[PDB]
């Protein structure tokens, strides 16, 4: 497939109904998803890999993502995100800290895998999904808690690793 | 694609076809394109085809119908003849039609609204004759006669289902005044407004 690099803008990508790859990284440490982005997959072999310094916050202001099939998502800070809505298509959302909360909802038909590492006094705190797997390791005061709000549609798989 | 057909835009031309198709995957929806055609005076007929609608299912490839606009020439005038006679449809959004010359529409496939205007012409028509050729159509809603409301509609509708079934979930033809179902394969009309009926006549085998 082809590989499609998001901007400090507003983009509209289109995908080539094949194994393509939507970049969402940082341009000078700013964030590339941003307001107004657009996207769209076309056939099944479709990843979003977002990436960023900054604390994901929400989905941005008129964001969409559509026909994409895997939802990377990693932060040098908290994750805080709903895909319940503005995503459409998506089987799979992953999202990434080390050393901060999470506190993540996705729409059912959507595989949560929520991965933390050093989670210390931080909390996290799943909800929605299909299959929600909760993967977190240096753990201390940190709660973990699943469907709290909303329950999964497939299976539940907390871990939780203390040192 | 799943992504959505783009316009498609016609004006002028003695006959005028556009026959868009969809030919996505067996789990996904496409939506497709919104047709305009805009005759000149020397536009008799149009027809637009489509895929018929259906629901993305395990092994059903969904398509959702786009809306038609035709119009003629002369349906701003109040003088000027129209030249749209004929209108052939094959499945269909929100359909409008727009012609004072309009007799025939050849119904096919899965539709959302058909409204028939006639042109803004002063003139107290005299032939008024909707002949309304059915085959495998069904309708979400309605068939209006949207001129007959405030204006000159059809006084007497002919409804000729065939070769398959045909189901209109709404027929509203205020100026209507004579009803016939004729044919081959049957119509049935869910629910009709036509309060000036004096008649209903089938000869439908
Ligand atoms: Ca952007
Ligand atoms: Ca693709
Ligand atoms: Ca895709
Ligand atoms: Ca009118
Ligand atoms: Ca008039
Ligand atoms: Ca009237």
């Amino acid at each position: 497939g082809s590989t499609l690099s998001l901007t400090t803008g507003t983009d509209t990508l289109t995908g080539t109904a094949n194994n393509d790859t939507f970049v969402a990284g940082e341009v000078a440490g700013a964030a590339t998803l941003t307001v107004g982005d657009t996207l769209s997959g076309g056939a099944g072999t479709d990843v979003l890999n977002w990436v960023q310094a900054a604390a994901v916050t929400a989905l941005p202001t008129g964001v969409t993502i559509s026909g994409i099939e895997t939802m990377n998502v990693t932060s040098g800070a908290a994750i805080t995100l709903n895909t319940s809505s503005g995503v459409t298509g998506l089987t799979a959302l992953n999202t990434n800290t080390s050393g901060a909360a999470q506190t993540v909802t996705a729409g059912a038909g959507q595989n949560l895998t929520a991965t933390t590492a050093a989670q210390a006094a931080n909390n996290v705190a799943v909800d929605g999904g299909a299959n929600v797997t909760v993967a977190s390791t240096g753990v201390t005061s940190g709660t973990t808690t699943v469907g709290a709000n909303s329950a999964a549609s497939g299976t539940v798989s907390v871990s939780v690793a203390n040192s | 694609s799943t992504t959505t057909t783009g316009a498609i835009a016609v004006t002028g031309g003695t006959a005028v076809t556009v026959a868009q198709t969809a030919g996505n995957a067996v789990n996904t929806t496409l939506t497709q394109a919104d047709v305009t055609v805009t005759g000149n005076s020397s536009t008799t007929a149009v027809t637009v085809t489509q895929t018929a609608a259906a629901t993305a299912g395990a092994t059903v490839a969904g398509r959702v119908n786009g809306a038609v606009t035709i119009t003629d020439s002369a349906a701003a005038s109040a003088t000027t003849a129209g030249k749209i006679a004929t209108v052939t449809l094959g499945s269909f959004g929100a359909a409008t039609i727009d012609s004072s010359a309009l007799t025939t529409v050849n119904l096919s496939g899965t539709g959302t609204s058909l409204g028939i205007g006639r042109g803004a012409l002063t003139a107290t028509p005299t032939a008024n004759t909707l002949t309304l050729n059915v085959n495998g159509l069904t309708t979400t809603g309605a068939i209006t006669d949207s001129e007959a409301a405030a204006d000159d509609g059809f006084t007497t509708i002919n409804i000729a289902g065939s070769t398959a079934s045909s189901t209109i979930a709404s027929l509203v033809a205020a100026d209507a005044t004579t009803l016939n179902i004729s044919g081959d394969a049957r119509v049935t009309i869910t629910s009709h407004t036509a309060a000036a009926l004096t008649g209903i006549t089938v000869t439908n085998s």
